[PDB]
């Protein structure tokens, strides 16, 4: 019958999970994976500079 | 494509004296702090044959060789200038593709 | 979580709102969905100061290097290893725990950045407005569009409606 | 503590609530007392992730091993000497500032359940009693032992006490 | 911050109040003049002296770096030596420099919790004696003298006493 204001917050179909000391797998909206898991299995120059014995 | 030109085309040289031969590149090929200039040495009648690598370092080579140069423009130096360098030398550049050479100066 | 507003008074997020993490209505002139600016700026200023922060903290980090030892150097070839290792050891540690604290701080921060937003409004509207105890409040009077955009720009002028809302508490 | 409820407004704990640590009457029917379970569990299974994670993140802590040396390695000697000691210093550090930390996290998220849990309860009575400020809430209407359950177990039907809480209220 | 009081619904400290961290500002017929609730302050007092010197204590056992000579065909220990060192050094530097950081952040939050403490402390005394204005006062519904003013300061607020007199005030409104 009246008018009315709510606040509330953000959700998406986001299914990114998160760790903490108390819970394990928490879907989060938002993350960033800071581990790099992955090279190109190669020996390369480094630089425009190896010595291959 | 990164133009080189170099200077002078011709050079005649006193013996047991200096040769000095400029490289001008027209966009820099001076990344990761070393430039990427080769200088090539051609004695007359045979295939080109490598001086120095990334415009300083020397691959079998006299020190005769002064490899110097950073950025836009470099300078292979000869001295002392012997009797065997009468040839056509090349500066070249590997900093990006297309690779591309120098027009090449005479050494007499 | 620890300040009972995310998942807590508020029961659920809302899809609809998608400019920012934590806003805002339903008037006569229409609803819809707003972010606060202002208090999504902070938190964005927040979080991201703090993944700064941590990718900072670790620069100092240990490197291992490689190092050779031949068939009577077993000892400080082990010594050597167990360095490695235990440098190794500790910063993984370092790491995933920093991440682990952090992540908790984190989103009890939102909670806390939440609460504050819904207080913020409370200590606006006072008794012009009834307490839905869902993060919603029902007004005692008319709150056009230009109304609804003054509590949440924090400039509600509470005398100017305190007649109009007072008169219609005490009908009830 | 952070919270204000545990040693804050609510000025002590109960030696009779003995089946859990957070909980609840007095009616005509009689009192008692009786402990939430869900924010019970929860806090439980809280405590509980929080000593495993903490003797999990230490399984790969350093570990000594016997190591001789003659008098012509005295130098190696002591550097092993000081490697050792050297990260047993740092892990001692790293699981007293850990049991420091976590301890007074742990304390202050007892006193954060506790006070989500009388919020729990306020939010749903609104008017309908009245806030002793003790963590106590006076009911403006009658409330049976079936009422006292759905204000335990989050089912209060705020409007059908309205009335009744209403009329109760302005006769005051 | 966290709580939502420093900075927060109590928009400003008080230049005003030097005797403490925390406390009050009244303003009654008697006069107004400022005053520090001695308790709560004491409490953080106590609380960030004993966290300072915690930190320091926990520090004492850190590394310390001891000179080492080495010669020329000893290069590999020396460099592990050397590694060692720099690396307990990296440790301990992180170790000090987390700790203090961790540490004020919850000190910041610590005194706002104090804070939104202390302002529910009278809060939930005064109830529907006095009206929330929302900026951390509390506009009474009746007369309250200078020893009144000292009830809620030191939590004996008598509300039945002035339940009446409050009452009535809030009708005629
Ligand atoms: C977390 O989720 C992953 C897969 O998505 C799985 O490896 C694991 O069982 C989960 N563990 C817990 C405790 O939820």
């Amino acid at each position: 019958p009246g008018d009315q204001i709510c606040i509330g917050y953000h959700a998406n179909n986001s299914t990114e999970q998160v760790d903490t000391i108390m819970e394990k797998n928490v879907t989060v909206t938002h993350a960033q994976d800071i581990l790099e898991k992955t090279h190109n299995g190669k020996l390369c120059d480094l630089n425009g500079v190896p010595l291959i014995l | 494509d990164i133009v080189l030109t170099q200077s002078p085309g011709s050079l005649t040289v006193s013996l047991g004296q200096r040769a000095t031969i400029s490289c001008r590149a027209s966009e820099s090929v001076d990344n990761f702090g070393k430039s990427f200039m080769h200088w090539y040495q051609q004695k007359p009648g045979q295939s080109p044959k490598l001086l120095i690598y990334r415009a300083s370092n020397r691959e079998g080579i006299p020190a005769r060789f002064n490899g110097s140069g950073s950025g836009t423009d470099f300078a292979l130096t000869i001295n002392p200038v012997e009797a065997d360098d009468v040839a056509t030398y090349f500066c070249q550049q590997s900093n990006e593709d297309p690779r591309t050479f120098g027009g090449g100066t005479k050494l007499e | 979580g620890l300040f009972g507003a995310i998942a807590g008074f508020i029961e659920g997020g809302w899809q609809g709102m998608v400019d920012g993490w934590y806003g805002y209505h339903s008037n006569e002139q229409g609803s819809g969905y707003a972010a606060d600016k202002e208090s999504t700026q902070k938190a964005i200023d927040g979080v991201t100061n703090k993944v700064n922060s941590i990718i900072d903290k670790m620069n100092t980090q240990f490197e291992a290097v490689g190092r050779e030892f031949n068939n009577l150097e077993r000892r400080i070839e082990n010594l050597n290893k167990q360095m490695e290792d235990g440098f190794l050891d500790v910063w993984t540690y370092n790491a995933e725990l920093l991440v682990l604290m952090e992540n908790e701080r984190t989103l009890d921060f939102h909670d806390s950045n939440v609460k504050n937003l819904y207080d913020k409004v409370r200590l606006q509207l006072r008794d012009n407005a009834k307490e839905l105890g869902n993060g919603c409040f029902e007004f005692y009077h008319k709150c056009d569009n230009e109304c609804m955009e003054s509590v949440k720009n924090g400039t509600y002028d509470y005398p100017q409606y305190s007649e109009e809302a007072r008169l219609n508490r005490e009908e009830i």
